[PDB]
């Protein structure tokens, strides 16, 4: 239907704010206004300018209120600047009435300078102001404890990080500032820095790359171990920055990174020094290094040097079934054929390693030996349904388990809700071959499926 | 479906710590920045942990670094 109503909603609110004594109700309306601006698409043709400009006169006054929730009133902010027309709203917060806002002393006025700041078109609007610079100095800031704040901050960061401009700002004329709270290194503000730095990576490209800012040297992994909280952050970090690595064909910074990788590495192994290390960070750190055995390289050059000096995969007992579950099985095969032929069986709780281990060809044919069609009817019928749906992935696994262990194929179509999931996982991603792939398989792979997925 | 902000997560882990015995000055927000992307019930979980942990030490009151053993197992720990 045709909703004018909207309009009708923002324009009586407008009213009973602009009145000289405001109602009980207001709450309740401005709950009405959050609720309504959600549903219904860019509409209520008119420029907003009575109600933004009302609004803002709301927040530069302090104002406390005993029946206003100031908190109710910034939801329709956000939800209004964004679908407002960019153009009308820098009338109400100017260029200059920002900079005035977000050095202001009234917390909410400086929320609203976020949603517009946030919502800036073009992107690199304000890039030519020192309006970037402002918004850097309240996040690096410890004794900003609003969390509502500095999270606006970063939302309205994150949305203009898109544009060239804007990131200019950040890594040239705020790059000295930057690598002071680095160097500074007090937890709130460095860790705020990380998570600033985590998502400017996203858009940050090979000349625009500022080492400084986005590296961290040895000494300063070492000094975060005092207070755990950090050196997990810096774990957090780089497991992340490897990834992202990967993930967008970024090769390039490899080489920035590379250099203090092992150090993470021999922290990890050295326990007498550093038992803080293994205990709150064991795992974040295991994921560091499964990026590690990851990432292209020279016949995996660094990743074997940090195996041999530091992580020492084998040596360690109670670790073989984690380093199993994790790290490159493609290097696990070449390097460690020992460890995985040794210490892989066909279990129920082998189930961790056989999907990754399943993950290479080369692997997986190290660990075809352990697989008895008696070995795996063994089990209970949800680890058989994890083991086939781990088969059930790979052309080769697949291949497998419809040639070699055709009393497993039996047992998968038969004669827990969490068992059918695997099985009809399984079933499909079996049928996906198709009929000639399947052969004999195929008549009652989809009989079993059609069974499982129709009714 | 959409997932909490920096704030909602302080927020989530504040308002259930209540209900928890917790020792005073836990650094929430910064608890938070060890949560991204994290479920309503994984930070809940996040809690469940922190007091197990408590219990493991043999103590009631829950340490901040029994809060970080909790995200390292419940948030860093693949299944």
């Amino acid at each position: 239907k045709e909703t004018n109503y909207v309009e009708n909603l923002l324009t009586q609110l407008e009213n009973e704010l602009n009145e000289d004594n405001l109602p009980e109700d207001i709450n309740t309306l401005l709950r009405k206004c959050s609720l309504n601006l959600v549903t219904v698409v860019s509409l209520p043709d008119m420029d907003v300018k009575p109600l933004l400009a009302t609004i803002k006169r709301f927040l530069t006054s302090n104002v406390s209120y005993d029946s206003l929730n100031y908190d109710y009133l910034l939801d329709v902010v956000d939800k209004l600047v964004p679908m407002a027309d960019f153009d009308d709203v820098l009338e109400v917060y100017s260029a200059e009435d920002l900079v005035k806002a977000l050095r202001s002393e009234i917390d909410p006025l400086k929320v609203a300078a976020c949603r517009v700041i946030e919502n800036s078109q073009p992107k690199g609007l304000f890039a030519t102001s020192n309006i970037i610079d402002i918004l850097l100095d309240i996040l690096f800031d410890e004794k900003v404890e609003n969390d509502k704040l500095i999270t606006a901050i970063e939302k309205a960061l994150e949305r203009l990080s898109t544009d060239e401009l804007i990131r200019r700002r950040l890594f040239d004329n705020n790059l000295p500032y930057l690598v002071s709270v680095k160097g500074r290194m007090e937890t709130v503000s460095f860790v705020r820095l990380i998570d600033f730095l985590t998502i400017e990576f996203q858009f940050i490209s090979g000349p625009e790359f500022k080492d400084i800012i986005f590296c961290f040297t040895k000494e300063e992994i070492l000094k975060s171990v005092e207070d755990i909280l950090v050196f997990i952050e810096l774990v957090n970090y780089y497991t992340k920055f490897l990834l992202e690595i990967r993930n967008q064909d970024k090769y390039w910074a490899l080489r920035h990174v590379k250099k203090i990788l092992p150090v993470f590495a021999q922290l990890f192994e050295d326990t007498e020094n550093y038992p803080d290390v293994r205990a709150f960070s064991t795992n974040c750190l295991l994921q560091l290094f499964a990026e590690v055995s990851r990432i292209e390289e020279d016949e995996y050059s660094l990743f074997k040097t940090m195996d041999k000096d530091s992580l020492k995969i084998g040596s360690e007992a109670k670790l073989i079934t984690e380093w199993l579950e994790l790290i490159n099985p493609q290097y696990l095969v070449k390097y460690h054929k020992d460890v995985v032929e040794n210490y892989f069986h066909v279990s129920g709780y082998s189930i961790g390693m056989l999907r990754n281990l399943s993950a290479d060809e080369e692997c997986f044919n190290a660990i075809r030996n352990k697989f008895s069609a008696e070995i795996v009817l063994r089990l209970p019928y949800l680890e058989q349904m994890q083991v086939v749906e781990t088969l059930t992935r790979y052309e080769y696994t697949s291949k497998f388990l419809l040639n070699e262990m055709p009393k497993v194929m039996g047992s998968l179509i038969g004669d827990d809700l969490e068992t059918v999931h695997y099985r009809n996982s399984a079933l499909r991603n079996l049928l996906d071959k198709g009929e000639e792939k399947l052969s004999v398989w195929y008549e009652p792979l989809l009989r079993e499926y059609s069974k499982a997925v129709n009714g | 479906s959409s997932l909490p902000d920096l704030e909602g997560r302080a927020n989530i882990f504040r308002i259930h710590s209540k209900s928890m015995s917790v020792e005073r000055g836990i650094r929430w927000e910064l608890i938070s920045r060890l949560c991204p992307n994290s479920t309503g019930a994984e930070l809940r979980s996040v809690c469940t942990e922190a007091g197990m942990f408590a219990i493991r030490a043999r103590r009631k009151v829950a340490t901040e670094k029994d809060f970080l053993k909790a995200v390292d197992k419940v948030i860093s720990g693949y299944k």
